[PDB]
RNA sequence: UGUAACGGGGCUAAACCAUGCACCGAAGCUGCGGCAGCGACGCUUAUGCGUUGUUGGGUAGGGGAGCGUUCUGUAAGCCUGUGAAGGUGUACUGUGAGGUAUGCUGGAGGUAUCAGAAGUGCGAAUGCUGACAUAAGUAACGAUAAAGCGGGUGAAAAGCCC
RNA sequence: CCCGGCGAGGGGAGUGAAAAAGAACCUGAAACCGUGUACGUACAAGCAGUGGGAGCAUGCUUAGGCGUGUGACUGCGUACC
C-alpha cells in the first residue's frame, strides 16, 4: 500500500500509452439503400444485407 | 483578538501541527506578533542647540542670498490679489514672509496662496527656514529674532 | 606559417592574420605589440629552439579591442554549516591581430 | 583557442590482424585493448570511438604462464536463487576458445556505451581462415 | 508601514527558475527544488573549472604520448628530452601539432634525440 | 478561414474527453463524424455535437463548403471542478470532484 | 543472497629486494590577469599610489559595509493615456544583494535625490489559508428479494408511464 | 441569423476605446493541465547536474562566423534543512 514518493508526469504518461482507445475504419455499406453500419449489424433505418427484416 | 482559548484539536492523535488557538499570528485571522501601539515621537531637543542649529540655518540664508531683509511689509486691505501683485515686483513666488507685528491684513492675504507662508517672527522654524526659497524678513522681526536667539 | 608565442602566462599557436584573445596588456586600444618571446615557427622548414626563444624571431600584432569576458558566478556552499558564498567573474581580456611572422 | 576533438564522420578506422598463437593473453589483451580504445592515434579523444577494428584469429592457441591453465578460473552468476557457474582456463577453452580474450579484452576496456561500441570492433576466431578478406586487414604484431 | 512582499518574491523565484532552465521535471518548475539545483549546479561549477585544467591537460598528455611513440619515444623520454635541451613548449600547443603538422612534430622528437 | 466551436463547461473530465480526442486529429470533417457515431462513449457524442456545431459554424457564417474541412485543431481543456462532500467510514470525510471540460474543435481547409 | 581477503582485467613479473634515472600527479608552489583586508612608506597628503611587505578555509560567535521593499519630508516639484503600477520576455550591467534599457500585455498611476521610520526580505516550524497535483481513471457505486419483454412519451429509455 | 433538445454552451451580427471588459466580467502570477513546433530518446543502469562535446534545427549576417534550441558520447559527482 501507498507510494513512498510520487510518481511523475512522465511515468503516469508511460502508463496511459496504451489507454489510446481505437477507431472503427472498418464502415460497412447496405447493397440497397447504401447507408454506413457496423460490420454484422444492422442499419439505423433497419437494413442487413439488402433486404429489410425490421419494422 | 476576538475568538476562544479554547485548543482547535487535541494535543496528540491527529496528525496535524500541534495548535494551542486560533488567534496565534502563525494562524491566519488574528494575531499579529509584535502589535503597535499610539506612541509619542516627540524627540528631545536642547535648547542650544536648537538655537545653535536656527543660528545656523539663519547664517546661511544670508550667505545663500535667500535672506531678503525689508523695511515695513505690508499690504493695503486683506486682499491676495494685491499680495499676488507686489511680490511680482520683487521677483518672489516661494516666500516666508517673517514679521514682527502680524497684521490681519497681510496673514489673511496669504491663506490662499499656497507657496507664501506668512509666521511671526517669534514662530520661526527650522523646517520653515529651510523649506522655503527665499526668507522676506521685516527688520522689526530681525530685531526680535536677533533677541531671541541671542 | 604558423608560429608559437608566450603572453600572458601562456602559450598561443597562432597564424599571420587571424585574431587572438590572450590576457590583458598594459597597452593602448589601437597601438601595436611586438612578441620577441617566439618559441617556434613553421612553414616548409621549421624554425624550432635548443634555447629559450628563437634568434631573431619576432611576432608583430595590433591590438583591436579591451573587452570583459563572459560573467563566471562563484557558488561556495557548505551542506549543514549554514554557509552560502556568492561571486561574479569577468575577467580582462585584449584582442590582438597578427600581421607578421618574422 | 579550442583544441582539436575527432568528429566521428571524419574519423580513420584501419583492419588489422593478430596472430594470438603462442602469446600470453594478458600481454596480448593489453595491446589489443590499446588499439580498440585508438590510443595509439595522436587524434584520440575520450568521448570518441578512434580505434582500429582488429580480427584476433587463432585465439584457442593463447598461452598462459604458471598454473593457470587448469587454476585460473572464470566464475559467473546465472541470476538465480543460488545458481554461480564456474569453469577453469582448460575447461573454457575446451567450451568457448573466443570468450577467453572477449573477457580478457572486455575487462580493460571502459565500462559503458562506448566501451561496449569499441568491443564491437574487436573480432576474435578460433580457428585460423577468418572471412574479413573484403577488408584488406594487415598484419599487427 | 505595513510591507507586502509579493512583488520581491516573486522576482527572487523566478530570477532562480530562469537559472534552473533546462532542468529535468520539478527541478526547472518548482523553486523549492531548483534552489538546490542551481547551488549543486554552482557547486559543480566551480569544482569544474579546477578539473577542466586536469582534464585537458590528461588529453594533450596522452595525444603526445601516442604522437612521440610513432616515432619511436615514449612521453616519459620525449619531455625529459626537450627539457634537457631547453625548449619551453607546453602540453597544449605539442598536443595541437601532435594532430596538424605531423611532418614538423617529427622534428621535436629529433630534437629530443639529441640529449 | 479556421472557424472555431466550442463546449465550455462539459460535464466529463479532461482525460476521459481528451482520450476521444485523439482519434479525430487530422482527419476530414465526414470520417470524423462517423467515428463518433460508432465510438462507444458518452464523450464521443459531447464531441461529436461540438464538431458537428463548427460545421454548421464553418458554412453558414464564414467558408462553406463541407467535402474540404478537416479536423485541423481538437483540444480539451480542464475546467472548473464542483467539490462535493463524500462522506466515509468511522466519520472521515472526502471532497470528490465533479471535474468539467472545456472541449474546442477547429475545422480548417 | 554471488566470484567476494589485488578495486577489476589480468601479470611470472605488472611480485618482492637493491640501486639509479626519467616522468605523471593537488585548489600545494610558480606564471600571467583581477579584486579586497592590513601594515608600513616616499612621506604622500587629506589619500591615490613609484609602491612596498604581506595576508584573504571557516561553524558558534564578534566586528565592518551594503542592496532592496512599503511608508513621511524634499514634491501643488519631476515622470506619465505619444501609456503609470503590475504582469511577461529580451539585452546590457555591478564582487553580491541588485540595477538599467526596452518588445508584448496592461490601462492609471509612479517617483529622482538626500534624509526619516519600519508590520523591511521565507524553503523548511507533522507552520496557517486558498488553489492544485499524486495514488488513478484505480477502489467503490450501501444487503445475493430478480428480473423479463411489448407498447407509450421523448433529442435520447435497462431504470419513468401503461 | 446559425448548430443544439424551444437545452447548456458556442460562432456570427451588433454595442463599446476595448468583449481574450460578456455578467464564471479590471489586471490575471505560480503550481497544475494541455495543443503545436525544434531537437533528443526503444543494448541502457544510480541526487539527473556540471567540465568536455559530435550532430541536427535555427535566426542573423555573409561569402567571416556566430547567438540561441536541443544534447548522442564522455571525465567528475550520494538532495536540502
Ligand atoms: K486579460
Ligand atoms: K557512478
Ligand atoms: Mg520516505
Ligand atoms: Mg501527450
Ligand atoms: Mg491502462
Ligand atoms: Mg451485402
Ligand atoms: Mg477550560
Ligand atoms: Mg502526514
Ligand atoms: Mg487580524
Ligand atoms: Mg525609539
Ligand atoms: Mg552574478
Ligand atoms: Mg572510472
Ligand atoms: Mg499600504
Ligand atoms: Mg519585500
Ligand atoms: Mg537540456
Ligand atoms: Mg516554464
Ligand atoms: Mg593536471
Ligand atoms: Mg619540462
Ligand atoms: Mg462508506
Ligand atoms: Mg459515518
Ligand atoms: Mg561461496
Ligand atoms: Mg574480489
Ligand atoms: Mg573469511
Ligand atoms: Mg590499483
Ligand atoms: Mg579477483
Ligand atoms: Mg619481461
Ligand atoms: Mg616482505
Ligand atoms: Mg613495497
Ligand atoms: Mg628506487
Ligand atoms: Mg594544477
Ligand atoms: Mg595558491
Ligand atoms: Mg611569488
Ligand atoms: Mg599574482
Ligand atoms: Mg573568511
Ligand atoms: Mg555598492
Ligand atoms: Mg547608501
Ligand atoms: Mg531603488
Ligand atoms: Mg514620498
Ligand atoms: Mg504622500
Ligand atoms: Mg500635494
Ligand atoms: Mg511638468
Ligand atoms: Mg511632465
Ligand atoms: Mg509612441
Ligand atoms: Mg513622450
Ligand atoms: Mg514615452
Ligand atoms: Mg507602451
Ligand atoms: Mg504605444
Ligand atoms: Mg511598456
Ligand atoms: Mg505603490
Ligand atoms: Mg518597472
Ligand atoms: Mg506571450
Ligand atoms: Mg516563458
Ligand atoms: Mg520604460
Ligand atoms: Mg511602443
Ligand atoms: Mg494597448
Ligand atoms: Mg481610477
Ligand atoms: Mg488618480
Ligand atoms: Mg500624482
Ligand atoms: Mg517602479
Ligand atoms: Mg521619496
Ligand atoms: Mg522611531
Ligand atoms: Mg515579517
Ligand atoms: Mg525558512
Ligand atoms: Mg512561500
Ligand atoms: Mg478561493
Ligand atoms: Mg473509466
Ligand atoms: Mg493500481
Ligand atoms: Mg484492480
Ligand atoms: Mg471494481
Ligand atoms: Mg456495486
Ligand atoms: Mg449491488
Ligand atoms: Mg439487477
Ligand atoms: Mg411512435
Ligand atoms: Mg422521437
Ligand atoms: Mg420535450
Ligand atoms: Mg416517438
Ligand atoms: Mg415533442
Ligand atoms: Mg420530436
Ligand atoms: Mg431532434
Ligand atoms: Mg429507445
Ligand atoms: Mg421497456
Ligand atoms: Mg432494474
Ligand atoms: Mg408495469
Ligand atoms: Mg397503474
Ligand atoms: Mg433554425
Ligand atoms: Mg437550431
Ligand atoms: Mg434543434
Ligand atoms: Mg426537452
Ligand atoms: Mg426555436
Ligand atoms: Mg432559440
Ligand atoms: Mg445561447
Ligand atoms: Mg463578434
Ligand atoms: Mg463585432
Ligand atoms: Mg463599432
Ligand atoms: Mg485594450
Ligand atoms: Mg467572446
Ligand atoms: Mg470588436
Ligand atoms: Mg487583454
Ligand atoms: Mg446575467
Ligand atoms: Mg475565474
Ligand atoms: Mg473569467
Ligand atoms: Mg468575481
Ligand atoms: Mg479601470
Ligand atoms: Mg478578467
Ligand atoms: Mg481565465
Ligand atoms: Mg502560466
Ligand atoms: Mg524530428
Ligand atoms: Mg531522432
Ligand atoms: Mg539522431
Ligand atoms: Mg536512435
Ligand atoms: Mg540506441
Ligand atoms: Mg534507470
Ligand atoms: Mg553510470
Ligand atoms: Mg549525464
Ligand atoms: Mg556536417
Ligand atoms: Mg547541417
Ligand atoms: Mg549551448
Ligand atoms: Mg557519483
Ligand atoms: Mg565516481
Amino acid at each position: 500500500a501507498v507510494q513512498q514518493n510520487k510518481p511523475t508526469r512522465s511515468k503516469r504518461g508511460m502508463r496511459r500509452s496504451h489507454d489510446a482507445l481505437t477507431a472503427v475504419t472498418s464502415l460497412s455499406v447496405d447493397k440497397t439503400s447504401g447507408e454506413k453500419h457496423l460490420r454484422h449489424h444492422i442499419t439505423a433505418d433497419g437494413y442487413y444485407r439488402g433486404r429489410k427484416v425490421i419494422a | 483578538v476576538t475568538g476562544s482559548g479554547k485548543k482547535p484539536w487535541r494535543q496528540k492523535g491527529t496528525g496535524r501541527a500541534r495548535s494551542g488557538s486560533i488567534k496565534s499570528p502563525i494562524w491566519r485571522s488574528g494575531g499579529v506578533t509584535f502589535a503597535a501601539r499610539p506612541q509619542d515621537h516627540s524627540q528631545k531637543v536642547n535648547k542650544k542647540m536648537y538655537r545653535g542649529a536656527l543660528k545656523s540655518i539663519l547664517s546661511e540664508l544670508v550667505r545663500q542670498d535667500r535672506l531678503i531683509v525689508v523695511e515695513k511689509f505690508s499690504v493695503e486691505a486683506p486682499k491676495t490679489k494685491l499680495l499676488a501683485q507686489k511680490l511680482k515686483d520683487m521677483a518672489l513666488e516661494d516666500v516666508l514672509i517673517i514679521t514682527g507685528e502680524l497684521d490681519e491684513n497681510l496673514f489673511l492675504a496669504a491663506r490662499n496662496l499656497h507657496k507664501v507662508d506668512v509666521r511671526d517672527a517669534t514662530g520661526i522654524d527650522p523646517v520653515s527656514l529651510i523649506a522655503f526659497d527665499k526668507v522676506v524678513m521685516t527688520a522689526d522681526a530681525v530685531k526680535q529674532v536677533e533677541e531671541m536667539l541671542a | 606559417m604558423y608560429a608559437v608565442f608566450q603572453s600572458g602566462g601562456k602559450q598561443h599557436r597562432v597564424s599571420e592574420g587571424q585574431t587572438v584573445r590572450l590576457e590583458k596588456l598594459d597597452i593602448a586600444t589601437g597601438e601595436t605589440v611586438e612578441f620577441a618571446e617566439v618559441l617556434m615557427i613553421a612553414n616548409g622548414e621549421e624554425v624550432k629552439i635548443g634555447v629559450p626563444f628563437v634568434d631573431g624571431g619576432v611576432i608583430k600584432a595590433e591590438v583591436v579591442a579591451h573587452g570583459r569576458g563572459e560573467k563566471v558566478k562563484i557558488v561556495k556552499f557548505r551542506r549543514r554549516k549554514h554557509y552560502r558564498k556568492q561571486q561574479g567573474h569577468r575577467q580582462w581580456f585584449t584582442d590582438v591581430k597578427i600581421t607578421g611572422i618574422s | 583557442m579550442k583544441t582539436f576533438t575527432a568528429k566521428p564522420e571524419t574519423v580513420k578506422r584501419d583492419w588489422y590482424v593478430v596472430d594470438a598463437t603462442g602469446k600470453t593473453l594478458g600481454r596480448l589483451a593489453t595491446e589489443l585493448a590499446r588499439r580498440l580504445r585508438g590510443k595509439h592515434k595522436a587524434e584520440y579523444t575520450p568521448h570518441v570511438d578512434t580505434g582500429d577494428y582488429i580480427i584476433v584469429l587463432n585465439a584457442d592457441k593463447v598461452a598462459v604462464t604458471g598454473n593457470k591453465r587448469t587454476d585460473k578460473v572464470y566464475y559467473h552468476h546465472t541470476g538465480h536463487i543460488g545458481g554461480i557457474k564456474q569453469a577453469t582456463f582448460e575447461e573454457m577453452i575446451a567450451r568457448r576458445p573466443e570468450r577467453v580474450i572477449e573477457i580478457a579484452v572486455k575487462g580493460m576496456l571502459p565500462k559503458g556505451p562506448l566501451g561496449r561500441a569499441m568491443f564491437r570492433k574487436l573480432k576474435v576466431y578460433a580457428g585460423n581462415e577468418h572471412n574479413h578478406a573484403a577488408q584488406q586487414p594487415q598484419v599487427l604484431d | 508601514a505595513r510591507v507586502k512582499r509579493g512583488v520581491i518574491a516573486r522576482a527572487r523565484h523566478k530570477k532562480i527558475l530562469k537559472q534552473a532552465k533546462g532542468y529535468y521535471g520539478a527541478r526547472s518548475r518548482v523553486y523549492r527544488v531548483a534552489f538546490q539545483a542551481v547551488i549543486k549546479a554552482g557547486q559543480y561549477a566551480y569544482r569544474d573549472r579546477r578539473q577542466r585544467k586536469r582534464q585537458f591537460r590528461q588529453l594533450w598528455i596522452a595525444r603526445i604520448n601516442a604522437a612521440a611513440r610513432q616515432n619511436g619515444i615514449s612521453y616519459s623520454k620525449f619531455i625529459n628530452g626537450l627539457k634537457k635541451a631547453s625548449v619551453e613548449i607546453d602540453r597544449k600547443i605539442l598536443a595541437d601539432i601532435a594532430v596538424f603538422d605531423k611532418v614538423a612534430f617529427t622534428a621535436l622528437v629529433e630534437k629530443a634525440k639529441a640529449a | 478561414m479556421e472557424t472555431i466551436a466550442k463546449h465550455r463547461h462539459a460535464r466529463s473530465s479532461a482525460q476521459k474527453v481528451r482520450l476521444v480526442a485523439d482519434l479525430i486529429r487530422g482527419k476530414k470533417v465526414s470520417q470524423a463524424l462517423d467515428i463518433l457515431t460508432y465510438t462507444n462513449k458518452k464523450a464521443a457524442v459531447l464531441v461529436k455535437k461540438v464538431l458537428e456545431s463548427a460545421i454548421a459554424n464553418a458554412e453558414h457564417n464564414d467558408g462553406a463548403d463541407i467535402d474540404d474541412l478537416k479536423v485541423t485543431k481538437i483540444f480539451v481543456d480542464e475546467g472548473p471542478s464542483m467539490k462535493r462532500i463524500m462522506p466515509r467510514a468511522k466519520g472521515r470525510a472526502d471532497r470528490i470532484l465533479k471535474r468539467t471540460s472545456h472541449i474546442t474543435v477547429v475545422v480548417s481547409d
